RNA sequence: AUGCGAAAGCAGUUGAAGACAAGUGCUUGUCGUUCGUUAAAAUGGCCU
C-alpha cells in the first residue's frame, strides 16, 4: 500500500491508527512500522519483543524502544509482563547487541530480588562472563589498533 | 606515563632499573583497573534496589 | 600459528608484504565477527600490532586503512557496551549472594 | 612613510625581471628632490639566508628614519633587519619569533 | 558494602530517597567507575611497551 | 533532577517555564512535553481533554517560548506555529521552508 | 582539511597551466602568479 506507506513515512499521525495498528499490521508494512512510527503503545512493543516470532526485530524493536521511551515506564511494563514467556527470552538470550544487553539489565532490574533459580543464574553468569572476558580482550584490541657503541667492528666494503 | 612510555622505548630495552619501575607499573595499574572494575558493579547493584 | 612463540617466530619469518595480507584476511574476518570465542585470530591482531606496527604503518594508504577504519569502529562499539556488561555482572552477583542467603 | 611626511620607500619586482634577485628597494623624497636611493635586497640579504626556508626571506615590515640614513625592515621570521644606508649596511636585532 | 545491600535490601527497597540517603556512596561509585577507561588505555599501551621490550 | 537514559541524542533542545513557577515546556527535538514542575513528570491529567502532556510536530523544534499563560509559540525547521493553551489544538501556522 | 551528524563518527577529497632557482636540452624544487572543484629553523620568549 502506497497510501499507507506514506502515512507511516509522514511524521505525525495523531490518534486512532497508532492507538491500535498492531493488531491490523501483525510483515513488510510492519517492518516499514518498526522503523518509522511516531506514537505507539509499550505494551505492544513489549509483546512483540518477547513474541519469539524473531525476524531481528528483537534488535529492531529493541532499538526503538530504549530510543524513545524511559526507563522507569520500561521498568513498570516489563513488571506488568508475564513471567513465563521471561524465561523464554532469558533462555534464548544465553543460547544466543547493544540493544540487546540493555533490554537484558532492564529486564533484570524489572524482575528485581525475588524469583531466580539456580541453573537459569548460573547460565547467565558463565554466559555473561565468557563476553566479558572477550569483550575486554577486544577493547584492548582497539587500543592497540589506536595506537651508539661501536667500539670496536671487524667488517669489509666491496671494492 | 602514556607520552613518556610513548617516547622513550630505546632507553627503556637498554636500562635495567626503569625495568624494574615498568613491571611494578603494570601491577599498579592491573592493580588499580581491578578497583575500579568492581566499582561499577556495586553501582550497578544499587541500580536494582531503586 | 597455533601456539603464540611459533606466532612470533613466524612472525619473524614473514618479516623477514604477504604479512600485510595476513592483516587483510585477519581484518576482513575480524570485522565479520567481532564476539568470536576463539583465542587464536585476536591473537594474531595484538600480536602483529605490538610486534611491527611500523611498517603497517608506513606500506599503504588505501587497502589496509578502510578496514582498518572497520575494525576500529567495531571495536569501539564493544568498548561502549563493556559498562553495562559490568552492571549485569553486578546484578547477578547480588542475586546469587542473596539465594545463597536464602539457603544458609 | 616617513613620521615628518618627507620621504617614502617601498619595492619592486623590475629586478626579479632582471635579476636572480627578486626585489629592489627604493626610497624617494617627495617635496623637494634632496634624496634617491635605490639597492636589491639580494645585496641587502646575508647569504647564508638562502639555503633555508622562504619565511627568512618575506620581509613583512618597514620604517625609515626621518632624516633619511637608516632604513628598517622586519622579516617574517622574527629578525628586525637595520640598514645605515651610508655603505648600505646591516645590523641584526634579534628577539622575535613570530613575524 | 557488598554486604550491607545483601541483606537490608527490603528496607532500602522501603525507603524512596535512596539517591539523598546514599549521596556520598552514589558520587564515590560515579568517581571511579567512569574514571576507568584512561587507566585501560594507559594498560594497553604499558603492555604493549612491555611485551615489545622484554621479548627481547 | 529528571534523567532519562535515552541513546538518542538532539542537538537542538530548549525549554520554557510558566510565570506561575509550575508547567516546564521541555522541548526535545519535535516532541514536546509539558511538566508540572513539582514532581518533572508529565502532566497527568484526569479531566483527558486531548490537552495532553505529549506533542509531535512535524520537524526537530528549534525554538518555544510562551508569550503569556495563553499561548505557546514554537519554531521548527520548516515552519512557525502557533498553539493555545486552553485547549489542546493548533491555532496559527506559517509556512517559512523557502527561507 | 569539506558535507552530514551527538561530544561517536558517516561518506568523499590531495587536480591544472604558468614563471623562476639549482644540479647536469634533461631531473628536482620553489611560488608578494593564475585556473578548476564539497577541499621547523637566521641562539631568537614577557618591564619597573
Amino acid at each position: 500500500p502506497k497510501t499507507l506507506t506514506f502515512l507511516l513515512t509522514h511524521p505525525l499521525f495523531p490518534l486512532s491508527r497508532t492507538r491500535n495498528l498492531l493488531s491490523l499490521l501483525r510483515p513488510r508494512l510492519f517492518k516499514q512500522a518498526i522503523v518509522t512510527c511516531p506514537n505507539l503503545p509499550l505494551n505492544e512493543l513489549l509483546e512483540e519483543l518477547f513474541s519469539i516470532r524473531n525476524r531481528e526485530l528483537l534488535l529492531d524493536i529493541s532499538f526503538r524502544i530504549l530510543q524513545d521511551f524511559t526507563r522507569d515506564s520500561i521498568k513498570q511494563e516489563m513488571k506488568k509482563l508475564s513471567k513465563l514467556d521471561v524465561q523464554n527470552f532469558i533462555e534464548f538470550i544465553t543460547s544466543g547487541s547493544t540493544q540487546l544487553f540493555q533490554l537484558l539489565s532492564l529486564v533484570l532490574d524489572s524482575i528485581g530480588l525475588f524469583s531466580l533459580e539456580g541453573a537459569l543464574l548460573e547460565n547467565l553468569t558463565l554466559y555473561i562472563d565468557k563476553q566479558v572476558e572477550i569483550a575486554e580482550r577486544n577493547t584492548e584490541l582497539w587500543n592497540l589498533i589506536d595506537t651508539a657503541l661501536p667500539t670496536y667492528t671487524m667488517e669489509y666494503l666491496d671494492i | 606515563v602514556a607520552v613518556v612510555l610513548e617516547l622513550y622505548g630505546n632507553t627503556l630495552e637498554s636500562s635495567p632499573v626503569l625495568q624494574e619501575l615498568m613491571i611494578d607499573l603494570k601491577t599498579k595499574v592491573r592493580h588499580e583497573i581491578h578497583k575500579s572494575k568492581e566499582a561499577q558493579r556495586i553501582e550497578g547493584m544499587l541500580q536494582l534496589l531503586t | 600459528w597455533t601456539e603464540p612463540e611459533i606466532k612470533k617466530f613466524i612472525l619473524t619469518k614473514i618479516n623477514t608484504d604477504h604479512l600485510s595480507k595476513i592483516f587483510l584476511t585477519i581484518s576482513k574476518s575480524i570485522t565479520q565477527n567481532p564476539w568470536n570465542e576463539e583465542n587464536l585470530l585476536p591473537l594474531w591482531l595484538k600480536w602483529l600490532l605490538t610486534l611491527k606496527s611500523g611498517e603497517l604503518n608506513s606500506i599503504k594508504d588505501k587497502h589496509t586503512k578502510k578496514n582498518c577504519k572497520h575494525l576500529k569502529s567495531a571495536l569501539r562499539s564493544s568498548e561502549e557496551i563493556l559498562p553495562v556488561l559490568l552492571g549485569i555482572q553486578g546484578r547477578l552477583e547480588m542475586l546469587r549472594r542473596q539465594a545463597k542467603l536464602r539457603e544458609d | 612613510i616617513s613620521s615628518n611626511g618627507k620621504l617614502l620607500a617601498h619595492m619592486c619586482k623590475d629586478v626579479s625581471t632582471k635579476d636572480h634577485e627578486h626585489k629592489s628597494i627604493s626610497v624617494v623624497s617627495l617635496f623637494d628632490d634632496s634624496v634617491n636611493l635605490s639597492f636589491p635586497l639580494g645585496s641587502i640579504l646575508s647569504s647564508q639566508t638562502q639555503s633555508l626556508s622562504y619565511n627568512t626571506r618575506y620581509v613583512s615590515s618597514m620604517a625609515i628614519d626621518n632624516m633619511g640614513q637608516q632604513l628598517a625592515v622586519g622579516f617574517a621570521s622574527g629578525v628586525i633587519s637595520i640598514v645605515s644606508l651610508a655603505d648600505l649596511q646591516i645590523r641584526l636585532l634579534k628577539w622575535h619569533i613570530d613575524s | 558494602v557488598k554486604w550491607c545491600l545483601i541483606i537490608h535490601g527490603g528496607y532500602l527497597v522501603s525507603i524512596p530517597n535512596l539517591m539523598s540517603t546514599l549521596s556520598s556512596l552514589h558520587s564515590t561509585l560515579k568517581r571511579r567507575s567512569d574514571l576507568l577507561p584512561r587507566l585501560l588505555a594507559l594498560d594497553a599501551r604499558l603492555d604493549c611497551t612491555i611485551n615489545k621490550f622484554k621479548t627481547l | 533532577i529528571s534523567l532519562p537514559n535515552f541513546n538518542h541524542f538532539s542537538n537542538s533542545v530548549s525549554l520554557a517555564w510558566s510565570q506561575d513557577g509550575s508547567l516546564i515546556f521541555h522541548g526535545f527535538d519535535d516532541k514536546l512535553q509539558i511538566l508540572d514542575f513539582d514532581t518533572f513528570k508529565k502532566f497527568e491529567s484526569l479531566e483527558n481533554t486531548k490537552t495532553v502532556s505529549e506533542f509531535t510536530l512535524d520537524s526537530e523544534i528549534q525554538t518555544v517560548k510562551l508569550i503569556n499563560d495563553t499561548n505557546l509559540i514554537v519554531a521548527t525547521r520548516t515552519t512557525l506555529n502557533a498553539i493555545n493553551l486552553l485547549r489542546g489544538q493548533v491555532i496559527n501556522s506559517f509556512d517559512l521552508y523557502p527561507f
